[PDB]
């Protein structure tokens, strides 16, 4: 029973995610985000390693909630009639990183770099585990301000990582990259890439380079704040427009703006309390 | 100048 297992709290947020609820585990008072998903609104199905039909999302989650890693872990999950719910894990105290950065404004890079370190080594989790999350935005990042450890969430747009090409997409737009806007196909791996230089941008400069579809496109890359050379190239370089030009993982972690990131709990004294 | 989310869809 799902209504005994769970104490229900206050609702975190929704959209096209779904409806989240703060929540605490009875058994022992762990705390937990409760989210619903509507049945009608599902767009991709898989099933589980059993044969059960569930949304992609469930699929996707259980593949990267195996030991600890930056990703929001799932829990347990139960069917209902209309609608299916998640149990994930709920950090406290949290802020996610959208909010974080309206409130900070543009991160010191000692900060960001500890921040977009920790995202690469999140996705290389997911990747490595065959999913991709297709949705990286800082929306989708939560911060563990105590432990200064961050979270990927909402797998609901993501796919099973493969190696050919993509042509659906539901992700957000001022993240995708030019092929998907120009050709609607684009390739996984290096559309992940793109979308990291996205949010590094927007890390060091406080908001997002790209509204627009021209400017995605365009490939100018204005700087609004003070960003060191090396930084400036590292984004650069992960929006390239020829997809085939922009950076692997490797070459990203392996970049000389890169080097001596902080530890998750120095960023926290540091940074965070 | 003018911040915002942006919904996935
Ligand atoms: O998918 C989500 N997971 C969460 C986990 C913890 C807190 C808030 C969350 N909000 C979400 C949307």
């Amino acid at each position: 029973p799902l209504e005994s297992q769970y104490q229900v709290g206050p609702l975190l947020g929704s959209g096209g995610f779904g409806s989240v609820y703060s929540g605490i585990r009875v058994s022992d008072n762990l705390p937990v985000a409760i989210k619903h998903v509507e049945k009608d609104r599902i767009s991709d199905w898989g099933e589980l390693p059993n044969g059960t039909r569930v949304p992609m999302e469930v699929v996707l989650l259980k593949k990267v909630s195996s030991g600890f890693s930056g990703v929001i872990r799932l829990l347990d999950w139960f069917e209902r009639p209309d609608s299916f719910v998640l149990i994930l894990e709920r950090p406290e105290p949290v802020q996610d990183l959208f909010d974080f950065i309206t409130e900070r404004g543009a991160l010191q890079e000692e900060l960001a770099r500890s921040f977009f370190w920790q995202v690469l080594e999140a996705v290389r989790h997911c990747h490595n585990c065959g999913v991709l999350h297709r949705d990286i935005k800082d929306e989708n990042i939560l911060i563990d301000l105590n432990r200064g450890e961050l979270k990927l969430i909402d797998f609901g747009s993501g796919a099973l990582l493969k190696d050919t090409v993509y042509t659906d997409f539901d992700g957000t737009r001022v993240y995708s990259p030019p092929e998907w806007i120009r050709y609607h196909r684009y390739h996984g791996r290096s559309a992940a890439v793109w979308s990291l230089g996205i949010l590094l941008y927007d890390m060091v400069c406080g908001d997002i380079p790209f509204e627009h579809d021209e400017e995605i496109i365009g490939g100018q890359v204005f700087f609004r704040q003070r960003v060191s050379s090396e930084c400036q190239h590292l984004i650069r370089w992960c929006l390239a427009l020829r997809p085939s030009d922009r950076p692997t993982f490797e070459e990203i972690q392996n970049h000389p703006w890169m080097q001596d990131v902080l530890l998750p709990q120095e960023t926290a004294e540091i940074h965070l309390h | 100048r003018k911040r915002r989310r942006h919904p996935s869809g």
